[PDB]
């Protein structure tokens, strides 16, 4: 029965962590215009 | 221009905040590999 | 589920007192405008439908391998009519008609497995692209082990068809309905025949006011749950691990 | 996924009584500006299908090596009109018409792969510089291994050709619509129709009501969600690596 | 991309019917003011094109070195009418029109490198002086490397041109647009057309209308997402040190 | 960056249809107070002008020691009418008319060096006393070591001169704008002549109306970024010490 939990409750930990989306970014549509977009994403100061 | 703060009108982006999980389960690992094997290797840390 | 159309345009009379869709000004009774009154009726009981699940229905698709689409459509079910260009292979369930597909809900093997709809990645995914065709693809024929399928899906029932002759009797004809929400398609019906008409400060509100009435009485059924409402208790300890 | 014609006009009488589309002021039957009642109508089912997906279709295209741009357009697919400048390389998938490619959304290659659509920087992207135009650059041929393509794209139907000696009938045309947003689609030809008439204080809002009971049906629908709706579940566990 | 102006006009016509530009009092029938419409539908195509992308263009310039100043201009573009005082560079793109350049956007090199565009004080940096005239500094032509230019810019369509001959058909000149943007594009023409007519106090409000409703439809489309988007994910991971 | 004048008035025909200007109230028709109308697109160019940049111009000083004040007028400009009392020092850039500087903005000497403006206590500070005269102290030909400036400001166009012979085509006359600010342009122009007329309640906010309009509109031009922004990106790593 330990054996059987303890492998359970890990399952669950490891399956929270990586279903996740973890990496991503997100931008709120509207916030920058198409030049700003590509300063952006290009890696230089921008204006929103 | 005034109603603008410079404090909120300009941002200078840094590195994102590490969630607490992450070195609980490098730690949890670490330790189930250690107590399998049986050699502590005086490691996950200092060598010393 | 029935009721006779008679009570309903009884009743109707209450309510629809003020125009011209039952009443002679003189010697108030009903006029021969019942083939607009049922045209309106069939659309409330749709409406109805679509707002609680009321039904639900049953198919038996036995597959073909090498096929892509599947249509369910009134064509291809057995006792229908047999249009020579298609194999009749919906070979049992409820008759089907034009409007009986709400939406797709289970798809269930012979072997009791459930498969996946609309999830995409999925193991063995089938895919309706056209809201009442099933795309089934190869990796399912190479993984399948089943050859029928059992479907389900949210039902509204069919109009039964009124005719000239029978404009003697329309008290015959059955609306397919729980007394319930008889009680909310009285309002939905008012509404929409009443709307059209009046000039006056008090009487261009009536189709209005019979909405918001409508509307209220459907959050009133809602709260006494007085429809079909499934919830899901799985097992979560037979997979072998959580015990 | 179709009504008669026949219906849809019987139904929008009931909403379209005040005008003169529909009725003599005596003897209230149907005019003839059927035509320009179908022109409102098919603007209706486009607008829906904008909103909801209600379909999807698939395309096949041969690729030819140095081509840079692909259009897709009704005269390079197969069984249409060969226009002897173009050479026809969509060779299998649903008909094209004028508008039915509303938006392009997966690109599948002969391997199974999946190519990437307007994500710049990705290793092999595909950009639609366009919206109905594939432009291919030629990385893509130096690393493709593939000698095909399959689109996907979110559709709407072609309406069908009314004619002056059809206007005997005009009962056997098929709307392409499931019945739910057919209820939608009597709210908004009835506002469309209704805007531009009236003088008194209460007959001037008709058209703004109408406009509020469609978008409030519509909201309906969604919560409902008697739409298609894919939803992604990745593996994330057979890269390796991730267990 | 294309619409007849035939079906642009005939559904107009079911909003502009209140007024002078389509109809006689009498018996409902098309005047001639379609080249005021034209005019009118042309102005509406541009801003459409403002707000959402729906297009993109792609030039190769040929440089010179020693030169300061490369205005884009259809004079300079190969097949054009080569004015004698200037040298032919453009060698290479979408026909050059009054109106095409929206926005320079991208600058790419030879050599597959991307240049920067007006980002002070960068390394090799291109300046724009007048929005259509491209600013090159000796210092580019000192580390340059690169012996012709690609520019990528929005775009907006040319009009088609009418003429006096050809107000006998009006109807095979082609709107360059998608279906989508043509629900919005009658909305804006509408109110274009109406603000400057009436005098009653419901009559007064009709332009301020439909205004509200273009509005709501542009909001509706970028919320459906029915335009191009690029998303950039770089590498970050090749430079050498990030892994 | 050019349009004919014609399309201007022809589409401004659509707008000011309701009074004078343009309009016989039979057979509406161009009038000619057309002098009246050019002379305020001009003020409408020159206020587009100031709202987004649009435009940059560039000169080239030569100096000379022991002065003081540096006038940029177009009588000491090469190419001008050489006033004897002056001694022609501006040797190179644009043609200045009355209206071409709106803010001088960089000072780059011969050795590639920038200059600081009205920066008090700089090192080597210039300062403009009447927004169109640099005031060069005497520290700076003490360390001066450069020959020539070059300036940068911002620029509004020259309008073109109308002339009573010239009343016969009108036509050809081109102003300089890009198309986007022409449909602001149209709403400013409104405003300023409809203002001062009219005495009915809706009648008497047309003004105001289209005032409004073109604030929103220059806030939208304003956030689709359809003007012309340099962004900083400073070096910081070569003064010796941040590495």
């Amino acid at each position: 029965d330990n054996q059987r939990i303890i492998g359970a409750v890990t399952r669950g930990m490891i399956d929270t962590m990586a279903r996740s989306a973890n990496g991503q970014v997100g931008v709120m549509k509207g916030a920058l215009d198409v030049t700003n977009r590509r300063r952006f994403d290009r890696g230089e100061n921008y204006e929103f | 221009n005034p109603g603008a703060d410079p404090r909120a009108a300009v941002h200078m982006h840094t590195f994102p905040e590490i969630p607490q999980s992450a070195q609980y389960m490098i730690n949890l690992q670490q330790a189930e590999a250690e107590s399998m094997t049986g050699v502590k290797a005086f490691n996950a840390g200092i060598s010393g | 589920t029935i009721q006779l159309k008679q009570v309903i345009d009884l009743l109707a009379e209450g309510e629809l007192s003020n125009i011209k869709y039952v009443n002679i000004d003189t010697g108030a009774l009903v006029l021969e405008r019942v083939p607009s009154l049922i045209r309106a009726i069939n659309l409330g009981v749709l409406d109805l439908h679509k707002r609680f699940l009321l039904k639900e229905g049953m198919l038996k698709i036995q597959l073909e391998e090498g096929r892509r689409l599947y249509p369910l459509r009134p064509a291809y079910q057995v006792g229908q009519k047999p249009k020579p260009g298609v194999p009749q292979f919906i070979t049992e369930g409820n008759k089907l008609g034009r409007q009986s597909i709400l939406k797709i809900e289970k798809i269930i093997g012979d072997n009791g497995v459930e498969y996946y709809l609309n999830d995409t990645w999925q193991p063995l995914n089938i895919t309706t692209p056209e809201f009442d065709v099933l795309e089934i693809s190869d990796e399912f024929y190479c993984h399948s082990s089943s050859k029928t399928l059992e479907v389900r899906y949210r039902r509204a029932p069919t109009p039964m068809k009124i005719c000239v002759d029978n404009l003697d009797s329309w008290g015959c004809i059955d609306i397919d309905l729980p007394y319930t929400h008889l009680q909310a398609l009285l309002y939905f019906v008012a509404s929409r025949c009443q709307t059209p008409i009046g000039f006056m400060e008090n009487t261009a509100q009536e189709g209005f006011n019979f909405s918001q009435k409508y509307e209220a009485e459907c959050a009133n059924l809602d709260a006494q749950n007085l429809r079909i409402d499934p919830v899901g208790n799985q097992d979560r300890f037979t997979r072998g691990g959580w015990v």
